[PDB]
């Protein structure tokens, strides 16, 4: 039983060796009345032994040794980290290199797949990346509310990589992607002009067409409606560092030119191909469910469903895609499903050895940005939205920051409530200067919005009640205590949820997301939330401020007794005659007028009367 | 070491050595050397093989080499090359895998690199070899022996010995001389001989129609068995069949139709404590964890009135059961807990003893005098009762699934998330704990598995006296209030012996409210005293003590505490229903199977009967029935619940291939159900889920013709 | 309103609802197996079905052997061990056909590693009978004893270093006359121990001499004693065992439908190839059939010289000393002899007394004394009793001791395909015991006519499939080694979930060794990820509780909980604490491989870091750690 008897171990006074040396004779012999090591002189074999608690001190207060080479010594376990943290998600489906083996737990299971694309050494282009993360997250950000496009700009204008400005990264930086270009567009600046599907870049180069509205039946055998073109076209076709030629006509694909590049480059090309060109023969390949959603909850269009399926399941397509065989031709040649050399080639692909000039000439423009995030040129047409921004997910290389309370949400729970407190406690003059006026607006504050996100929404109704009813006590029929305005503020944003008897609901606890240590004491020290009386420090989350000039006089000789539940105020003292510290169940069922108990803390019994 | 290697040889013969070496050794990477001396042999093999070439007919210049290179390759193609090229050219295949084979003598050529010398290592290879192949031999130091004249010429021995040279010079010159191993240390054994002994056993183990093994061995080695087995299926009997039939839906009956004949006892209660009659007597807290002698001090002080009690009101009384030396000790517990000592032994040895019937023991005799005593015999083995449905396990479960205002579970965090699949799992375990965390299994389980660690500590650190081990548990409300339950006192007995499976008496007076009158075929195992009343929320109730000897060992112990993997097992079973929904779509169904979303509806799940009619409820329902079904599972859990578990799987199994329209076909039906069968003897477990089943497979009946 | 449990499956699909039915793959405490009967039984059912074979006498051991080899067909279904040894031939010579280069090929590997392994591979096992005490014990002691022996009767193979030499030996002992070896003997204690008299009695074991002869040291040797898998085997035939595997498992890992060494993530991919492999040949209009199958006594009808003749039959063109050794282990299996335990017992009422008597005095009493099922068995067993408390097993298996051939033997039964060139062909996976077989046809008749036509065919090879445990179903749902499949969906009846507490080897090593533990276990037992971080956060717990290293933020008390705390107050980076110095716990998915210490380094103060990784720290003085001040030892 080795964890058994580890645990026995653990709970004896000195159970590790300890060696012979002017190191380990650095430890004291005992620390605070804890004693340390053995002083004990073994018969023959001289063994010393210490505690855990030895260890611990060590860890505290032993000597600082040199740390130098260290990350030489132990490279490889380094070198996975980095390439832990420089990778690069896709995306989770479900259904049916050294480097790929290290993560394989968290890659293949046996029912879901993760997408993975190990990073490492890749650090001089920082800016661009940086810029690339930002922006899709101001875009994954704006996508789930109302009027997407002001909350992009208004959050666009507020953030900054590195040192720079978001927009003078934007102007400067001529790459980017579709998020890139689609805040650029809602800042006002200019973009290079190409039509966007999914990763697929298409430029025209002659033919026309008419979208038609026609209702479709897909492999899976369910109609949908999809607005078909019609007419012969040709376009310049680019997916990463891959290019090409397609000319396509109604539901139909006739012919697919492509160059030599990176495997996965031509299959994403090539499938965006197939779809795009609304082939009915890639119509019939749809065996399956198509009802994916957006992260804001909405329903993909057809043609992104289509896209975003035969993306995952490829197989599906190049199956019912048909084969031929591809010219002798030294340029020409044939490609077969997995993107190797072969005269086995698919049923109008071809890949090509000369080099198609790529498209992308400076055509920097003032396009139209629509309230979905969606672009229109003058003429009248879209040419790129949001559902075409990628899905791919890493961390930037360089620090970004963003100072508005609508982007706290993608913090830790942690960092929420301290940017909460903190821009409470900046504004704690003007806040309760508004307060003190019978007015309720500040409640709705952008703070209080971010701060709602980590309230459970099963007790969001009840807590904000019960705040808002302690606040109203401290102001209306008695003076405030600042420490505990400054606690319980935040939590008035939601509406009130009083019970059926029109009292809010009394707690010991306020609970927030990933508990444990994320709570808020009505009545205490919480580890999230901590005040000095005396000292007049606020310690949120290990981080003293002080509160200087803030504070009253007034209220530090009032206790702690009067804002600790809603409807109760302090009355005589520690009586032992009514009996023991009611629960709050109790105290909720007591009748108008009557006394109780209350054990504020450890050593701070008091006692209440209700109104 | 693999510097030297990537330097000195080419990437080819690196790779091809590295999976010759890899073929018959599993940690190619430990050994080094073996790896040199493979790509050293292949380097050899190329130079002699390489640049010696043939023609049609007879010039030693097209592209016909006069070398065919075996080595380097995957034995399994070697071999067939080999094997053709012997029977094409009429000559015999050696016993061992060649290395190159000659064209212009067409013999089979072995080729070793001697460290000491040349015509040494030679005769080795020819002894181990013989007269199969020749031989090629060339030494570091410039050396060589060859078996032929017409053999490999000057010009390629150069090239040879100058690449042997190289190697050598660097090995010297890099200190690595000592990691070189001859080919003599691997060729290392070929002289087995079987003495006389083995040799008869030989002889006497070979099938019927055969005298010794030496004709065994010639009949399997010349004959040709081809037909045979037609021709024994042909003469075999018909009876001999699997006499498969198309399974259908009138062909599944009910399983233990016993369980509904009411002349037989009903399942009692056997549950080491009370799992829904539990009654807990609540003391707040301000979270800080106490040693338990002073949470059940304390928690006694608050109730006065059921700590002072010294005189039994005796409701009912197990047939055996002593009511009297029960209260005695459940006195003593009660005293030994109150006082100011810091232990909670139980010094006054007497009511222990004498209630543990540990003074009633059977003792041992030497087996000559057994032998002799004729009224000595082997007793019969306790044939498991054949009891029927017990109502209470209905209620059991349905209590248990029910949502409580206290909680049990407090689980350490976990770093970000930063991975879909890890965002994936975090929703998933929101959902999961926000339905299982007030729930009443939950409370439950984690008394047990407390109960549970708590005797196995006590137990090993001090068996040698009796102690009293309170069952307690730590919860906490909606209101952040922390809780101190105290649910009961055991004590604990005493084993005279050390192993892990001897036995130990664990006497435990748990806290009631339940009249055991109204259900009195559940508790015959119990003496239930009535100890005062107690007030909740304005309404009296009376307070039971229920008293029971029990037992078990540290096995059982340390099963009870691992009790608490349910939690694992619950997540684990919900993991795999929202993995099986989202799989007929492409994405997560976390979110729409627990709240819904705007294309899927909230999934209902059905979770019982009402007057005969189905009644539906929320995922959040049917997630309190699975973990209160694991728990109960794993509670009730015994060899006829395994047995019915593992053998229900395949009943199962059948009706999803019926519901499915699989056309499932079975070859004993009768033995199927025969197998289920004998394991519903008298676990309530089990009989519950015979009876459960019967009613599903009825439902599941009338479903099927619509 | 009553729950009903089972009323999930109305829902959801019964693969899905029965997933992880058992949180543990060990053997429960209640479910043990184990005993005299349980022995006696086994033999019993042994030799019921191989009874219409030879029975003869063994010229060496004087036993009673059964031969069911080239016996009478079966003439019912009943589990039937009389296999034909020219169908085990053709079968064995149709899969070299179907695969050649793979029996020599295995061959020469099994060969090779042999010269290359040592006498010290005989440790990795697990418990072994120890002939010169007659009981089990570790490997490594038991091949250290036999070494001692074999030294002390002139025999030193094992000094060489090779396997070779040491098999040689080992055979060699067999004709040695007379066995000298060391015995321990257990002698009564005299010395003072302080209770209430200063005197205490006890046992204390002494090493002798002790000699045996030629016939008993060969039945020691040939003898499997009974554990507490349910038989032991000495350490005479793991020489040869394991070359033997060796070699099966070079052939069945090249097997397409040898279902092992697989696991994991590439079970669930053979699965999904067989089941869209069978699909896709099935003939347009045809029904494709598969067969979740068991098989019947699987130990028990096969027959030890049946493995001879494969081993002859692979080891065709291989050298003539390795054929011969190969032929040891089925030659020394052939003759086993079976140990049948303790015993019995036997008590008296009335006089309160009770005795066990000893297997050796099984019959030394009346038949009338022991209970029904006893007297009967003892009955059924008295012909093959041996005067020193064995019983002698010649047909049979005996459990697990050449599951790999076994396998080989299941694959040549799921290579013929057909019968009589009949409209069907079959293939199928085999896990020794454990098989799936698909049928192709165009029609379910024939479908079952290929399905009896394989019923018989192993029967022909000692092969019996289980009627009450197998059925048939329409290819696309079935189950394999506890892996259920449907639709392309798969599942898992039993997963052994995480153990409770730690490794107990440091607080550096334990917190790697559980990260890896539940890595390892979402890897190959397919553990969710849900399910992942639930045991993270368990382990966590448990790693908590056991060090006393809560969070230092927390509220608790304690001599190290102390010191926590002061670190926590005086580090200014407190999220690069470990876990064991109060710190958060940062471990997830995708991190579970990257030791803590690497993982914080970047975090961690100057100062606690360089207090931590301190080289001459006086604490310091598989899984994947840092060196540091908590990779501390334990006397």
């Amino acid at each position: 039983n080795p964890s058994l008897r580890m645990k026995w171990a653990m709970c004896s006074n000195f159970p590790l060796a300890l060696t012979k040396g002017d190191m380990a004779n650095r430890i004291p012999l005992e620390y605070k009345g804890i004693q340390l090591k053995t002083n004990a002189e073994d018969i023959g074999t001289k063994g010393q032994m210490c505690s855990i608690a030895a260890v611990t001190w060590w860890n505290t207060y032993g000597p600082i040794g040199d740390t130098e080479g260290f990350e030489r010594v132990y490279e490889s376990f380094f070198l996975r980290k980095m390439r832990l943290d420089n990778a690069t998600w896709g995306r989770i489906t479900f259904g049916p290199s050294a480097e790929f083996i290290e993560m394989l737990h968290c890659l293949q299971g046996e029912n879901w797949r993760q997408i993975y694309h190990p990073g490492g050494n890749k650090l001089t282009e920082s800016r661009s990346q940086s810029m690339i993360v930002a922006c899709r997250k101001i875009i994954r950000r704006s996508i789930v509310a109302s009027n997407p496009l002001e909350l992009a700009v208004e959050i666009a204008n507020k953030t900054v990589i590195d040192t720079e400005p978001l927009k003078s990264c934007l102007a400067a930086i001529d790459g980017g992607d579709v998020a890139c270009d689609i805040i650029r567009a809602a800042l006002g600046l200019k973009i290079r002009q190409r039509q966007r599907f999914g990763r697929l870049e298409l430029k025209r180069i002659s033919g026309r067409g008419f979208k038609n509205d026609e209702e479709i039946l897909i492999g899976n055998g369910t109609i949908q409606k999809i607005g078909i073109w019609d007419g012969e076209e040709e376009f310049h076709v680019r997916c990463g560092e891959c290019r090409g030629i397609l000319k396509k006509s109604k539901m139909k694909l006739e012919k697919l030119l492509i160059n030599s590049a990176k495997k996965e480059d031509m299959r994403d090309l090539i499938i965006l191909c197939m779809v795009f060109s609304q082939d009915t023969r890639m119509f019939q390949g749809v065996r399956g469910e198509i009802n994916f959603l957006n992260r804001a909850g909405q329903l993909l269009s057809p043609m992104y469903q289509l896209q975003r399926y035969f993306l995952n399941r490829s197989n599906d397509l190049f199956d019912q895609w048909g084969y031929e065989e591809s010219p002798k031709a030294s340029e020409l040649h044939g490609i077969n499903e997995s993107m190797n050399a072969s005269d086995y080639t698919l049923k109008g692909v071809v890949v090509t050895r000369n080099v198609i000039d790529d498209f992308s000439s400076t055509e920097t423009e003032k396009v139209s940005i629509t309230k979905n995030l969606s672009l229109i040129k003058r003429t009248g047409e879209v040419i790129m939205g949001a559902n075409d921004v990628s899905e791919l997910e890493s961390q930037a290389q360089l620090m970004i920051t963003y100072d508005t309370p609508k982007m706290w949400e993608m913090g830790t729970t942690k960092e929420l409530v301290q940017n909460t407190y903190q821009w409470v406690l900046k504004n704690l003059v003007t806040l309760k200067a508004q307060f003190l006026l019978g007015k309720e607006d500040m409640f709705q504050w952008d703070a209080f919005e971010a701060f709602e996100s980590i309230i459970p929404q099963k007790m969001a109704g009840q807590y904000s009640g019960f705040a808002r009813a302690v606040l109203k006590q401290m102001r209306d029929q008695e003076v405030m205590k600042t420490d505990q305005f400054i606690k319980l503020l935040p939590f008035c944003f939601s509406p009130p949820k009083l019970r059926s008897n029109g009292e809010p609901y009394q707690f010991l606890k306020l609970v927030l997301k990933g508990g444990g240590e994320n709570f808020i004491e009505v009545r205490k020290g919480s580890p999230l939330f901590s005040y000095n009386p005396q000292t007049e420090v606020l310690t949120i989350c290990g981080r003293m401020m002080s509160l200087k000039g803030k504070i009253e006089d007034e209220e530090r000789n009032r206790s702690m007794g009067n804002a600790v539940l809603a409807g109760f105020l302090v009355s005589g003292k520690y009586d032992p005659d009514l009996g023991d510290f009611k629960t709050i169940e109790e105290l909720e069922k007591l009748k108008p007028g009557e006394k109780a108990n209350i054990l504020l803390y450890q050593g701070k019994p008091v006692k209440v009367v209700k109104r | 070491m693999d510097t030297f290697i990537t330097r000195n040889f080419q990437t080819t013969i690196i790779q091809k050595a590295k999976n010759t070496m890899a073929e018959f050794s599993e940690d190619p990477e430990l050994q080094p050397a073996m790896l040199f001396n493979i790509c050293v042999h292949l380097e050899v093999c190329y130079v002699i093989s390489d640049m010696n070439f043939l023609d049609e007919e007879g010039k030693a210049y097209n592209l016909r080499p006069q070398y065919e290179v075996i080595e380097g390759m995957p034995r399994t193609i070697a071999w067939m090359v080999q094997r053709s090229l012997a029977q094409e050219h009429g000559i015999e295949t050696p016993k061992y895998l060649a290395d190159l084979f000659d064209y212009k003598t067409k013999r089979f050529i072995e080729v070793g690199i001697t460290k000491g010398l040349a015509d040494d290592y030679f005769w080795k290879k020819k002894e181990k070899l013989g007269n199969s192949m020749e031989l090629m031999i060339f030494s570091y130091n410039q050396d060589y022996s060859l078996s032929n004249e017409s053999s490999l010429d000057e010009e390629g021995k150069g090239r040879v010995l100058s690449r042997l040279t190289e190697l050598q010079a660097e090995l010297s010159l890099k200190n690595l001389w000592q990691v070189l191993i001859g080919e003599e240390d691997v060729e290392k054994g070929i002289d087995f001989k079987l003495g006389q002994t083995i040799s008869r056993l030989r002889d006497i183990s070979v099938p019927a129609g055969f005298s010794n093994f030496e004709g065994m061995r010639s009949y399997i080695d010349n004959i040709d068995p081809k037909g045979a087995i037609e021709r024994n299926l042909a003469r075999m009997s018909p009876l001999v069949s699997v006499t498969p039939k198309k399974l259908t839906w009138e062909d599944l009956r009910p399983i233990g139709p016993h369980i509904y004949n009411h002349e037989l006892p009903e399942v009692p209660y056997n549950a080491f404590l009370l799992m829904s009659d539990e009654l807990g007597l609540a003391n707040m807290t301000e979270g800080k964890s106490k040693k338990p002698k002073t949470l059940a001090k304390e928690c006694l002080e608050k109730y006065s009135t059921l700590r002072d009690q010294t005189d039994p009101i005796l409701i009912m009384k197990s047939e055996k059961a002593n009511e009297n030396f029960l209260w005695k000790l459940w006195r003593d517990c009660v005293n030994t807990i109150s006082n100011e000592e810091m232990s909670n032994e139980l010094q006054k040895t007497n009511y222990a003893k004498w209630a543990t019937g540990d003074g009633l023991t059977y003792q041992k005799i030497m087996k000559e005098v057994a032998i002799d005593d004729e009224t000595m015999c082997q007793e019969e083995p306790k044939i498991p009762n054949k009891c029927r449905v017990a109502a209470w396990v209905q209620t059991e479960m349905n209590l248990l699934s029910t949502l409580t205002s206290k909680r049990a579970l407090d689980l350490p965090e976990i770093g970000p998330d930063v991975a879909p699949v890890e965002h994936v799992g975090s929703e998933r375990r929101k959902y999961f704990v926000n339905e299982i965390n007030y729930c009443k299994a939950s409370t439950v389980m984690m008394k047990y598995v407390l109960f549970h660690t708590s005797l196995l500590n006590e137990s090993n650190a001090s068996m040698g006296k009796y102690k009293v081990i309170p069952i307690t548990n730590r919860v906490v409300n909606e209101k952040g209030e922390s809780f101190d339950m105290l649910y009961g006192l055991a004590v604990k007995g005493q084993s005279h012996l050390r192993g892990d499976t001897d036995v130990v008496t664990v006497v435990t007076f748990e806290f009631s409210s339940t009249d055991p009158r109204v259900d009195s075929g559940k508790w015959p195992k119990y003496t239930v005293f009535r100890i005062g009343s107690l007030f909740v929320s304005g309404r009296e109730k009376s307070v039971y003590l229920y008293c029971r000897v029990n037992g078990t060992n540290k096995i059982q112990m340390k099963w009870g505490m691992e009790a608490r993997r349910c939690l694992l097992q619950s997540m684990q079973q919900m993991e795999a229903i929202v993995e099986q929904e989202s799989s007929i779509q492409g994405y997560d169904m976390t979110k729409a199977c627990f709240k819904g979303d705007r294309v899927n509806s909230p999934k209902t799940f059905s979770i019982g009967t009402q007057e005969g009619k189905l009644v539906k409820g929320s995922f959040g329902k049917a997630l309190r029935v699975i973990f209160t079904k694991c728990l109960m599972h794993y509670v009730f859990g015994n060899a006829q619940l395994e047995g019915f578990s593992a053998e229900s799987r395949r009943l199962l199994l059948l009706i999803q291939a019926l519901k499915d329209r699989k056309g499932p076909w079975v070859f004993d039906l009768e033995g199927m159900y025969s197998g289920i069968e004998e394991c519903i003897s008298n676990n309530p477990w089990v009989i519950q889920s015979a009876y459960w089943f019967n009613e599903w497979l009825g439902f599941e009946k009338e479903g099927s013709k619509v | 309103m009553n729950i009903n449990p089972y009323f999930l499956f109305i829902d959801v699909p019964i693969q899905a609802a029965i997933s992880t039915t058992f949180p543990y793959t060990g053997v429960p405490p209640y479910s043990h197996g184990t005993g005299t009967g349980y022995t006696i039984d086994t033999v019993i059912r042994t030799h019921e079905y191989s009874n219409k074979g030879k029975q003869y006498i063994s010229d060496v051991t004087g036993c009673t052997m059964v031969d069911p080899t080239n016996g009478p067909l079966p003439e019912d279904n009943e589990p039937s061990a009389y296999a034909q040894l020219d169908c085990v031939l053709e079968a064995l010579d149709r899969m070299d056909e179907e695969h050649p280069g793979l029996f020599q090929a295995a061959s020469q590997n099994a060969m090779e590693t042999l010269m290359v392994t040592t006498v010290d591979k005989l440790t990795q096992g697990r418990q072994t009978f120890d002939w010169t005490v007659c009981r089990n014990q570790p490997a490594a002691t038991a091949l250290n004893t036999t070494i001692t022996s074999f030294r002390l009767n002139d025999l030193n193979g094992a000094d060489k270093g090779g396997l070779i030499p040491f098999c040689q030996d080992i055979i060699d002992s067999l004709d040695r006359p007379e066995m000298t070896f060391f015995s321990v003997k257990n002698i009564k204690k005299k010395l003072p121990a302080k209770n209430r008299k200063g005197f205490l009695i006890k046992r204390i074991p002494m090493k002798v001499k002790d000699k045996i002869t030629k016939v008993e040291y060969i039945k020691r040797a040939l003898s499997l004693n009974t554990m507490t898998a349910i038989a032991t085997a000495g350490i005479q035939i793991r020489g040869f065992v394991l070359v033997v595997e060796n070699l099966a498992k070079n052939i069945c890992e090249n097997l397409e439908q040898s279902g092992l060494p697989v696991g994991g993530n590439e079970k669930k991919a053979k699965l999904s190839n067989a089941v869209a492999k069978m699909l896709s040949n099935c003939p347009p209009g045809g029904i494709s059939m598969t067969v979740t199958g068991d098989n019947t006594k699987w130990n028990e009808c096969l027959n030890p010289r049946i493995f001879l003749a494969m081993t002859e039959r692979i080891t065709r063109d291989s050298p003539i000393w390795f054929r011969d050794f190969c032929s040891i282990a089925p030659v020394l299996f052939s003759n086993k002899i079976a140990r049948l335990g303790k015993g019995f017992m036997i008590t008296s009422k009335t006089k309160r007394l009770k005795a066990q008597i000893p297997c050796p005095d099984l019959f030394s009493i009346p038949l009338e004394r022991y209970n029904e099922e006893t007297r009967a068995k003892l009955k059924k067993l008295k012909p093959f009793f041996n005067e020193e408390g064995t019983a002698s097993l010649s047909p049979g298996m005996m459990m697990g001791m050449f599951n790999m051939l076994s396998t080989v033997l299941g694959v040549a039964a799921l290579g013929i395909k057909n019968i009589g060139n009949k409209e069907y062909l079959w293939d199928g996976l085999q896990s020794s015991d454990d098989f799936a077989l698909f049928v192709n046809a165009k029609d379910e008749e024939t479908c079952m006519e290929g399905i009896n036509d394989f019923y018989r065919t192993c029967k022909l090879l000692g092969i019996n499939m289980s009627k009450k445990k197998s059925y048939c179903n329409e290819t696309g749902m079935f189950e394999f080694t506890s892996m259920f499949y449907r639709d392309g969906f798969v599942s898992n009846f039993a997963m052994e979930l995480p153990s409770f507490g730690v490794a107990g080897v440091n607080e550096s090593a334990d917190m790697a060794i559980g990260m890896t533990i539940i890595k390892n276990n979402m890897i190959n037992n397919g553990m969710g990820p849900a399910t992942a971080q639930t045991a993270i956060q368990l382990f966590i717990a448990d790693y908590r509780y056991t060090y006393k290293c809560h969070r230092g933020d927390s509220k608790v008390e304690g001599k190290r909980m102390k010191i926590i705390k002061e670190l926590w107050e005086n580090t200014k980076g407190r999220d690069g604490l470990l876990v064991a110095d109060g710190g958060p716990n940062i471990y997830n998915l995708r991190n579970l491989h990257i030791p803590e210490i690497v993982l914080k380094y970047n975090l961690m103060d100057p100062e606690y870091k360089g207090r931590l990784l301190h080289p001459q720290n006086p604490f310091v003085g598989d899984y994947d750690a840092v060196s540091g001040t908590h990779s501390w030892r334990t006397k």
